[PDB]
């Protein structure tokens, strides 16, 4: 049977998580906003030649509830951690996951991909600059996207399986 | 303090009625809100909508009239509008409250708790509280999820003013 890796997409409300979850999952992208509680989806791929199933976590982002991620994070493998171009303080919460996903399990190896969405729109007030140096010292890739027009949306998710694989 | 029915259905199949007290003494233009979208009157309403998102153990939620996915939903004020006070809290099963998506933002969405929701006090306005019907309420339960994802379709068959 082929690996399962366990992905959790985090990040502020409102960022795309859930659209960047759907058009990945089911290929299409609507502009109303769902707010999540907690949903789970599934899907086979190829990453480099290898078959594999994406079990993904798409999670809330309700800062109200951030006490209960401990759970997630501890049986998850790898994390897309999400901020919105056109959002500042999405990407200020950005270090806040970082620095909670390590604490919890108590690693600074944790297979993630820092994802910076709605590149498709205009408003932009997180420079690609600033996002590549945050990576850069995470440690970890970068990648812009767009669950609108699907830029960069299956490279986001599969840069992280290739992150998980590289950590195994 | 007016009184409002729904005619609550699963999968088309009667299951009973639910009346509410609506505290117009305590937020009358929220009260108000819910009273004419539960009688139609402004030409929209609740009745046909569903319950979208049951979870056992905390809360039954609808009223998203307008776009049936649990996005929609809308104001006889406008598509929203302010909180009026948070004066009454969520003290336990059958306390009516607003949902909403923020400060500022309620429209027609609604939640039926099933427990004491302490922690929605100071951000949710409550403006009822089920009078007749808890039983109905808590036989909707077991049609939700931890998600709140529903496996029947919950849907209020009618409404009215009391
Ligand atoms: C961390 C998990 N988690 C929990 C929770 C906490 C503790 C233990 N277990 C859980 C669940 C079962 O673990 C999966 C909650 C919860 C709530 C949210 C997101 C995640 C949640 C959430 C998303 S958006 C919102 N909360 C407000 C929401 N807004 C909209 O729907 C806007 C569209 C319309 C106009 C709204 O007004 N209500 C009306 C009040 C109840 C509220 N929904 C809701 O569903 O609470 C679910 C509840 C009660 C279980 C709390
Ligand atoms: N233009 C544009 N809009 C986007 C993009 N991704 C998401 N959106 C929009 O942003 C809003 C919120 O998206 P959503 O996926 O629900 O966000 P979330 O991060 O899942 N929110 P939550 O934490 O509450 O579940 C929606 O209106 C959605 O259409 C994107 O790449 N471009
Ligand atoms: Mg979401």
């Amino acid at each position: 049977s082929m690996t399962e890796y366990k992905l959790v997409v985090v990040g502020a409300v409102g960022v795309g998580k859930s659209a960047l979850t759907i058009q990945l999952i089911q290929n299409h992208f609507v502009d109303e906003y769902d707010p999540t509680i907690e949903d789970s989806y599934r899907k086979q791929v190829v990453i480099d030649g290898e078959t594999c199933l994406l079990d993904i976590l798409d999670t809330a982002g309700q800062e109200e509830y951030s006490a209960m991620r401990d759970q997630y994070m501890r049986t998850g493998e790898g994390f897309l951690c999400v901020f919105a171009i056109n959002n500042t303080k999405s990407f200020e919460d950005i270090h806040h996951y970082r620095e909670q996903i390590k604490r919890v399990k108590d690693s600074e190896d944790v297979p993630m991909v820092l994802v910076g969405n709605k590149c498709d729109l205009p408003s932009r007030t997180v420079d690609t600059k600033q996002a590549q140096d945050l990576a850069r010292s995470y440690g970890i890739p970068f990648i812009e996207t767009s669950a609108k027009t699907r830029q960069g949306v299956d490279d986001a998710f599969y840069t992280l399986v290739r992150e998980i694989r590289k950590h195994k | 303090n007016p009184t409002v029915f729904f005619d609550i259905a699963v999968d088309g199949e009667p299951l009973g009625r639910v009346s509410f007290e609506l505290f117009a003494d305590k937020v009358p233009k929220t009260a108000e809100n819910f009273r004419a979208l539960s009688t139609g009157e402004k030409g929209f309403g609740y009745k046909g909508s569903c319950f979208h998102r049951i979870i056992p153990g905390f809360m039954c939620q609808g009223g998203d009239f307008t776009r049936h996915n649990g996005t929609g939903g809308k104001s006889i004020y406008g598509e929203k509008f302010e909180d009026e006070n948070f004066i009454l809290k969520h003290t336990g099963p059958g306390i009516l409250s607003m949902a909403n998506a923020g400060p500022n933002t309620n429209g027609s969405q609604f939640f039926i708790c099933t427990a004491k929701t302490e922690w929605l006090d100071g951000k949710h306005v409550v403006f009822g509280k089920v009078k007749e019907g808890m039983n109905i309420v808590e036989a909707m339960e077991r049609f939700g999820s931890r998600n709140g994802k529903t496996s029947k379709k919950i849907t209020i068959a009618d409404c009215g003013q009391l």
